């Protein structure tokens, strides 16, 4: 739910940086 | 589903077979043909459990930024303003299915019985042959009995 | 649904039918053909259940952000603002539908008695053979009594 | 939906019939052929419940955030503001249409009478023989009558 | 996704083949051809474990701004503000899904016994021909029995 | 993603595969043709890892604009402000999938026993023929064991 | 993804042999045909490091525009803002895949032993024919054995 998505964004923030 | 019902039993009792063949792979050359009997319950779970958790570390907080006012007049004023960034896990995890909830298994011996230590002996070597694990709730006995 | 119901029957009948097999494979042997007469109940529960948890852990907060003004003249004015993170786990779980609620197996030896010792000898390698869970509220029966 | 109804009664027969199979089973060998005589009833529910379970936990909250304000002077003055989170389980459960709500069997035994002990004992077999559960409701009768 | 649950059935009996295999190449030269029997029990985990870690560095902070205004009069007024960058290591894990959770493996050894030295001489060369780990809660047994 | 696993299990027979081929080679020769016996556990870690970092310089930092005011009357002022510029360091590392985190190596040498100077000398050449690694938890057994 | 590995272990096993065949090239001359066996390790990393560095220059500040404002009357006022240009380094570097990490080399002379002498001398000649580095983690074991 809300922190599945929450690390989802993290994983995002991993493939950006 | 209740296909699906009827192929998780089949697992079941595939598992089952599976550990009498080991059984049979182990005890035959040491015991003999006919000299032992054994058979094998395995319970298995087939829930759909799936876990988030998110995980942070008190004890180790990074300040971001910082406000501190402290006056002096008498009258001692102390503010503070804090942020901090924390360390953060975020872990899925998502377990198979079926799974050995509880394993059984029972070795009779034909008398003509057997000592302890041989019995003991035969035990250690079923200990390994099968997986026993006892902090899952695994079960195994062996007994010298009397053969008709 | 009825159907299902039916089909639901079938899989107690098959398990039935399967325990009473692995229990002449054990027996078969151990007593005799004719000796021992044993049957097996097993009562199946089908329903669905479908759980989901949300549990905290209230012992290991971790602070965000945190402001704190503390003044004094006499007047001792502590004002405070705190805001947390929590460790959080999230775990759906969803039950497999026909699980095996009670088992009731009974076994009757023909005389001609047997001693205790040897009938506790059965009931131990039977437990392990059908897979006894006492917790559960299984029950399991070995009686000698006189065939006619 | 009387052909519904029709084919519950349909269900509730088959399960009798079955039970009474497993009787047969059981005591043709140990009494023998006509020496007994026994019937089953069944009685089976088929309602369609369907329960939505909401819990928390009262005695383990863990705060989200909080204010506290105490300042004095004499006056005292004690504010506070705390929100919390609680473990949260939300369980979803859909019984079995149709379930055994109550399971009667009656077995009177052909005199030449029998005694006390091997009627407790046929008792004790019966007992797994059909699954029985005193807590459900379920009576089982064994006497010894005459025959004509 | 029962198919599934089969083919890693499947992955389990292949290693215990594999690791079987490998026990008697070593083992056939030294003990020789029916001097000894072995069976492997091989439990692998099929989770889906997938994690997500940001980790800072709390105790090497670098300002990026800074504010300080410090003046006295007696009154003494100390007002800060000020902004921090941290060290910042963001992991994504993804691990394997079929891992060996625990493994078991005994070997006994035909009689005629064989001393203790011997014994734990077979036991090293175990070790490191299956790949014995202790703190992944492996167990190897070797024993010296009697064959029939 | 099952063969994908099975593709693992193959890669992993292949490592152990080669460096048994690299053992015969080196101790063929040295020992010679049926005097010794050799396995190889290769365990090979198949995660996912995938980091990114950002490091800071907190110990010199650039001072790029600034503000000093510094007023006397008695009353001293001294506000501040300063922004600075820091060495940024942003390093994104992708681990390769496979890799081999422990190696477990036995050799059991024929007797007729082999002195302690020369089986540490078999050791010393199979560190370097095998690429022994004890930080990584490698382990090297070398024992002189009595072949049947 | 697992086909790339393949090819990974076949560029680590293609370097091992290029290493080899120049050891061979080395030491068939110096020491002759069957007196020496040789074999070597390389451990290959194929990480993907991708690093962004922005470096300053703290101690070579270019002022850029200046306001100090400083009144007297006693009153001593000293405002003053400042804007600095500061040297800017910005590089990005991208490591190449597959890279030694390590390299384990061992070499063993036939007896018949060696002086220290000579094994220093070869040892020597190794150092540079595979381009020993230490400070990478590299080993080097030379050693006279009996060949059987």
């Amino acid at each position: 739910v809300d922190g599945i998505q929450a690390e989802m964004r993290a994983m995002m923030v991993e493939a950006t940086n | 589903a209740s296909a699906a019902r009827r192929k998780e039993q089949e697992l079941e009792r595939s598992q089952e077979q599976a550990l009498r063949e080991k059984i049979d792979s182990v005890l035959l050359p040491i015991l003999g043909y006919g000299n032992y009997t054994a058979q094998v319950d395995i319970q298995m779970d087939f829930s759909a459990v799936e876990q988030t958790r998110k995980r942070f570390d008190p004890n180790t907080p990074a300040t971001r930024s910082e406000y501190a006012l402290e006056d002096y007049n008498g009258s001692v004023r102390k503010e503070s303003t804090r942020n901090f960034e924390l360390d953060t896990t975020i872990s899925h995890e998502r377990k198979q299915t079926g799974t050995v909830a509880r394993q059984t298994v029972s070795v009779a011996i034909k008398d003509r019985p057997m000592s302890e230590s041989e019995i003991n002996a035969i035990r250690q070597v079923l200990i390994g042959t099968v997986g026993f694990d006892q902090g899952r709730g695994d079960l195994l006995n062996v007994l010298s009995v009397k053969f008709a």
